[PDB]
DNA sequence: CCTGGAGAATCCCGGTGCCGAGGCCGCTCAATTGGTCGTAGACAGCTCTAGCACCGCTTAAACGCACGTACGCGCTGTCCCCCGCGTTTTAACCGCCAAGGGGATTACTCCCTAGTCTCCAGGCACGTGTCAGATATATACATCCTGTGCA
DNA sequence: ACAGGATGTATATATCTGACACGTGCCTGGAGACTAGGGAGTAATCCCCTTGGCGGTTAAAACGCGGGGGACAGCGCGTACGTGCGTTTAAGCGGTGCTAGAGCTGTCTACGACCAATTGAGCGGCCTCGGCACCGGGATTCTCCAGGG
């Protein structure tokens, strides 16, 4: 009902008929009065679609009005540059900083109102919620829509409190946990629609109802690029020590209130404990790699790796370990870059892309569950490999298809260390029930 | 190789706050040495208050410490707080 | 048929549960039986004491200029009350606070 | 529906209506009085069954009542409160 | 040249305003480690509702300051203004500890 | 004759005897000795009492007691305590 | 036909009166029912404790050169020991004295 | 007639004084200890009193001396 | 002339009543003034020997209590003689 | 300024009276045995609330450091106040007698409280909306502290 | 000894929010009426125990006096704490995930209250003797001058 091709007024614009699409499909959606979640789950691209999104409803009947964008803090120079560097003819203003700072800057900024678009994060948004109250708010988007997903939440009741003229939702998986949350996020968009909680009963009236106020396709299924990733799992056993460990924690001094997480890791690695952790730091040498079987697997996996591509990028589920196997990378004979929560929030961005490099020779790059935000393809990547799963398939899968982007035009393998007889396999059967019922939710 | 242990738990009661709770009994200069007596001090009546609450609390054949088994401990050892039961 | 039911409190002019003061001192073993104007009395006195500080309580509140009554107000109206200080002598109010004082050998002269 | 708890607040709130027409009372305040109300009830019934067993009888009466209210409470609390309870008691047998 | 204070006036600027405020002094998560720290000896496997940290912490700080309390007065007895362990002790031991 | 008055004499004379053969006892220690066991007897059971309220129920046991001595007596003294009055209740159990 | 009277301190093996802590329990209006065995363990626990301290007042006793047991022993032997001490610290012994010290200052130097 | 806390002589504070063991005393010792043992002796016999009034006797006995002091906190063995 | 040196007798003297066991004030005087202070109580009220012994031995005790922690207090005040501000001391901090 | 005697005060050994402790008797009341019955709580089952182990971001708070200034502490002189001793007066102490008050016991009666059944209204849980308070922000006042003259 | 400057603080004003006060429904515990029974009031009696007094004695208190040591004020000093300032850290709040465990329900038994009959355990009343208090005398020890060490 719209253009086919990409309009007159975007600036190294290359999108594609898919997004066109979508963008046709969005104006359509705000001619008839409709929100709605932009479900595009992978790098067919969202950034692109709602900054488009915005620079048609300036560029078209003048609608000047306020708008917000919520981002992470990982992601907010990433998102200014590319509204500067795709429709630099909007304007865009950043609330980030001290108290004193964002003072200023609302001062000097939001109330004399030259703005149009402004990019913030959840954090200041929370904070400066009485400041922004003020506005007769218009277009709202929220990435990463499973950070509200739940209500009873600061952020979900903040931005309900808000009010806006439309809403709009930006998500890679809608779908979690239960369907609860998706309701809850529907409940956002919508709220006079789906006030209510409640094989004919799901999935027939699911996409049914999902089909106006959303859109499902699957880069496998569009660009035909991008060849598909193979997953392998490599089932391990635990050593004797481990064994041991696992049966006399499990049938019992270090405080033990938790059975689930004090038995976890365990198959992991021991060590990772405390009371027996290891005690002098005699030196950093052949100590910590024997004592674990999934250890052993890796240092064997890494030679016939560096044989070849030797660019794998490594994946593990505990914070600890994720910095042990960091400074412990560069200590054996091998060079690593860092991503985790400690790096302050600005640095890492210029920091990351920087180390992309043409060659680096360095072998070892680390991430874990929740070490990374969205982007920063690692297309140099070659294996993927995770030393433990996570409860949430969807994590794993947002961490496996960080590489999966477009640059990535090799075929990647993911490595699944698993190990038996112990909670890894619950948290396997889990992601794979959880996944079963996102995959009959979404997909059929 | 990294592993250690940072601090006691009896070190997180910290100089400024021991001088804010003298500022508040009164008190305008303070000696170098009565941060380890207060310290001291602390441990001794929680270990008191602690042992009595948990005699309640394995009474009870819960596993739970509540508001009321801390309410009466300190009833017994004869400091009454009202505003919790 | 039968009489309109009027509560003891009622009858005695009490604003305080009669009733539910005579079963608690039915059941917390303290004789065997209870003379019906024991609630009638303990009640009375409860309200006298309750009466007494919370009108302390209310003129300190409004010496702060706040029509809310606080723990702040009820341990500023428990002190500076020498009965009520040696009814309340080792009691802690919560978020009460202690009385303003300074010796007088700290001030600076 | 959680079990239902009993406590003095409404009985509070009536005194304080009383005493400051125009004043309000906050939650921690109700909670503080409410177990200022249970300890006094629990001191004065203790001090009147520890009277009864010294004086070899099984009733808890007015008499316990004052002589535990006298016991307990320092002077002028005691003498008015000894005032408010006879005139309490003279009216529940006037006409009741 | 910068302005300074002479000492013994922030002190006291300090005690008016500690003695005006009523919030707890002591930081609640160092206070609710050694409270599970202390509690672990006596019995192992033991949970806390989060108002009975509250209230042991409520009881610890009115213990602390009636005690430093009693030690001023013992220092101000000594013809001293700097507060001491004897002083601590001297009050411990007439209260009764 | 005059009503009869209770006292503990003759098991504390029992109890000295069994610990000390050739050792003798006057009467105002005696009187000590009567006062010490009565109020040691109120303390636990008051104690118990007040346990037996605050667990909403209607008994005293042995686990009351025994409760009661770990919050009454200090240290060591609780241990044997303890200890003591496990073997007596065992022992009657056993041979009732 | 009936057995022999056994006593139930007899049955325990006790010296204090399993019955007569029974009859107080009841007549005290502690609580509304007493089991079998709370008697059987308070009376032993009254027996240590007087074994204990008539114990010490007998070493004291004995250190003083005499047969008869007096407040003035019971007073030593109990103030002499830590845990009697703190149990029996709100305490008065009538005809007991105090504890001989004298603190190193007064002493001449 | 009157004046009988005089009866409670400098002689006998010194003894005391010497049982609790100090070595010298102040001059103006005497009408302090003379003031806080009318306090004491005040709060108790009130408390016994009060008890004999209950008890609708007029004999004060070693019975209600005991039951005050327990009340205070002061309990005294070898009594009844 | 003999004369010791001022002191030496009230070391002696502490020794002699640190090992008496005996009450050291008068027992006419003293019952004198319990029958003063019970006049504004009540009037016309009799007395038992036994409750005057154990009033005396109860004040005596206390005042004992009283000097030991005053005797601290000098101490503390790098004093060998008790004063008025020592007694005051000591009651203020037991809570008077 | 380490010794050596006077000279008070204390401990140790032996003899004498005496009075309270300990053994012994009758008696009565309270503990034991036996049996019956109702209820309190033990036991199992399910719900959902709340606690524990963990991460990112903000930012207040803690930590560490350098400078100087009151302050605690040691030392000295003064004098005054308390102690040791002797003497005189006072009253506690003790033994005994006389008398009445009042505490303790016994029986008798009756009024008050326990227990029941029924009914009904007062008190509690749950929602909901509006205002009292906390928050921030910019004046005006009060307080401290230093510096330049001449007190 | 004040003037002025910088600092902290009290005060007036406008916004926004979450907690308190009010209403509504509902149910469980209190009020009305009644019946039995035993605890407490009342009277009367008895005896013991409290008070009042009187005299003789001796220990204890009151008074004076001389003198030594301890309290108190002053002075000097050299050091440990208060105050301010930069840098790091960890608390606080927010989300995540999970499962245990506290709390309510229903059933069933075994345990303690109640009663009746019996009897032996403990209590008041007696008496005799050895342990203790007192008295006296000798050996021992601590203190305080005085000197020659
Ligand atoms: N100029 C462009 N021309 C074509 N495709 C583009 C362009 N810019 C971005 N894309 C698409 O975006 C992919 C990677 O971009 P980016 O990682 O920024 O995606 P995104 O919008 O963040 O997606 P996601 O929905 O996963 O968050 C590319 O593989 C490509 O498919």
């Amino acid at each position: 009902t719209r253009f086919e091709d990409s309009p007159s007024y975007v600036k190294w614009g290359k999108l594609r008929d898919y997004q066109v699409r979508g963008l046709n499909w969005l104006i359509s959606l705000y001619e008839n009065g409709i929100n709605g979640i932009l479900a595009d789950e992978m790098g067919l691209g969202k950034t692109l679609q709602t900054i488009s999104l915005l620079g048609y409803m300036k560029h078209y009947r003048n609608i000047p009005g306020p708008h917000m964008v919520l981002v992470p803090k990982s992601t907010l120079h990433n998102w200014m540059s590319e509204f500067k560097r795709w429709v630099p003819t909007l304007r865009s203003v950043c609330l980030i900083g001290d108290k004193e700072q964002r003072a200023a800057f609302v001062r000097d900024v939001l109330l004399p109102g030259e703005w149009d678009v402004c990019v913030t994060s959840y954090e200041m948004l929370i904070k400066e919620k009485s400041v922004f109250k003020k506005f007769n708010w218009r277009y709202l988007v929220i990435d990463e829509a499973h950070r509200i997903k739940n209500e009873k939440s600061k952020l979900s009741e903040i931005v309900r409190e808000f009010k806006t003229t439309n809403r709009l939702l930006l998500t890679g998986t809608p779908l979690q946990n239960n369907l609860h949350e998706l309701w809850s996020l529907l409940n956002f968009l919508l709220p006079d629609v789906f006030n209510s909680a409640d094989d004919q009963k799901l999935v027939e009236r699911l996409h049914m109802v999902l089909r106006p106020f959303l859109l499902r396709r699957i880069k496998a299924d569009v660009e035909k690029s991008l060849p598909p990733k193979k997953e392998v799992k490599i089932y391990v056993g635990l050593s004797k020590m481990q064994r041991e460990w696992y049966t006399r924690i499990l049938m019992k001094k270090m405080r033990l209130l938790n059975i689930l997480m004090q038995l976890r890791k365990c198959c992991n690695h021991p060590y990772l404990f405390d009371g027996a952790e290891p005690g002098p730091p005699y030196t950093t040498d052949m100590h910590l790699v024997t004592n674990s079987g999934k250890m052993v697997v890796l240092d064997k996996l890494l030679p016939k790796l560096k044989e070849q591509g030797s660019r794998v990028l490594i994946f593990s589920q505990m914070t600890r370990v994720l910095d042990i196997l960091e400074d412990y990378c560069m200590w054996r004979n091998y060079e690593y870059c860092r991503l985790d929560g400690q790096t302050p929030h600005d640095e890492r961005q210029d920091s990351i892309n920087a180390y992309n490099e043409p060659n680096s020779t360095k072998f070892v790059f680390m991430l874990s569950t929740r070490a990374g935000g969205l982007g920063i393809n690692l297309a140099t990547a070659d294996v993927v490999i995770l030393y433990d799963s996570d409860w949430n398939p969807q994590v794993d899968l947002q961490a496996m298809d960080r590489a999966h982007r477009i640059g990535q035009t090799k075929t990647v393998r993911v490595f699944r260390f698993i190990t038996d007889n112990t909670v890894e396999e619950r948290i396997v059967e889990r992601a794979e029930m959880k996944l079963r019922l996102d995959s009959i939710v979404i997909q059929q | 190789r990294h592993r250690k242990v940072l601090r006691d738990n009896i070190q997180g009661i910290t100089k400024p706050a021991i001088r804010r709770l003298a500022r508040r009994g009164g008190v305008k200069r303070i000696s170098g040495l009565i941060y380890e007596e207060t310290r001291g001090v602390l441990k001794v009546f929680l270990e008191n208050v602690i042992r009595d609450a948990v005699t309640y609390t394995e009474h009870a054949k819960r596993k739970t410490v509540t508001a009321m088994d801390v309410v009466y401990a300190l009833k017994r050892q004869g400091r009454t707080l009202y505003g919790f039961g | 048929t039968r009489a309109k039911a009027k509560t003891r409190s009622s009858r005695a002019g009490l604003q305080f549960p009669v009733g539910r003061v005579h079963r608690l001192l039915r059941k917390g073993n303290y004789a065997e039986r209870v003379g019906a104007g024991a609630p009638v009395y303990l009640a009375a006195v409860l309200e006298y004491l309750t009466a007494e500080i919370l009108e302390l309580a209310g003129n300190a509140a409004r010496d702060n200029k706040k029509t809310r009554i606080i723990p702040r107000h009820l341990q500023l109206a428990v002190r500076n009350d020498e009965e009520l200080n040696k009814l309340l002598g080792r009691v802690t109010i919560a978020q009460g606070g202690v009385l303003p004082n300074i010796q007088s050998v700290l001030l600076p002269k | 529906r959680k079990t239902r708890k009993e406590s003095y607040a409404i009985y509070v709130y009536k005194v304080l209506k009383q005493v400051h027409p125009d004043t309000g009372i906050s939650s921690k305040a109700m909670s503080i009085m409410n177990s200022f109300v249970n300890d006094v009830f629990e001191r004065i019934a203790g001090e009147a069954s520890r009277l009864a067993h010294y004086n070899k009888r099984s009733t808890i009466t007015s008499r316990e009542i004052q002589t535990a209210v006298r016991l307990l409470l320092p002077g002028e609390l005691a003498k008015h409160a000894v005032s408010e309870g006879t005139k309490a008691v003279t009216k529940y047998t006037s006409a009741k | 040249k910068p302005h300074r204070y002479r000492p013994g006036t922030v002190a006291l600027r300090e005690i008016r305003r500690y003695q005006k405020s009523t919030e707890l002094l002591i930081r609640k998560l160092p206070f609710q480690r050694l409270v599970r720290e202390i509690a672990q000896d006596f019995k192992t496997d033991l949970r806390f509702q989060s108002s009975a940290v509250m209230a042991l912490q409520e009881a610890s700080e009115a213990y602390l300051v009636g005690l430093f309390e009693d030690t001023n007065l013992c220092a101000i007895h000594a013809k001293r203004v700097t507060i001491m362990p004897k002083d601590i002790q001297l009050a411990r031991r007439i209260r009764g500890e």
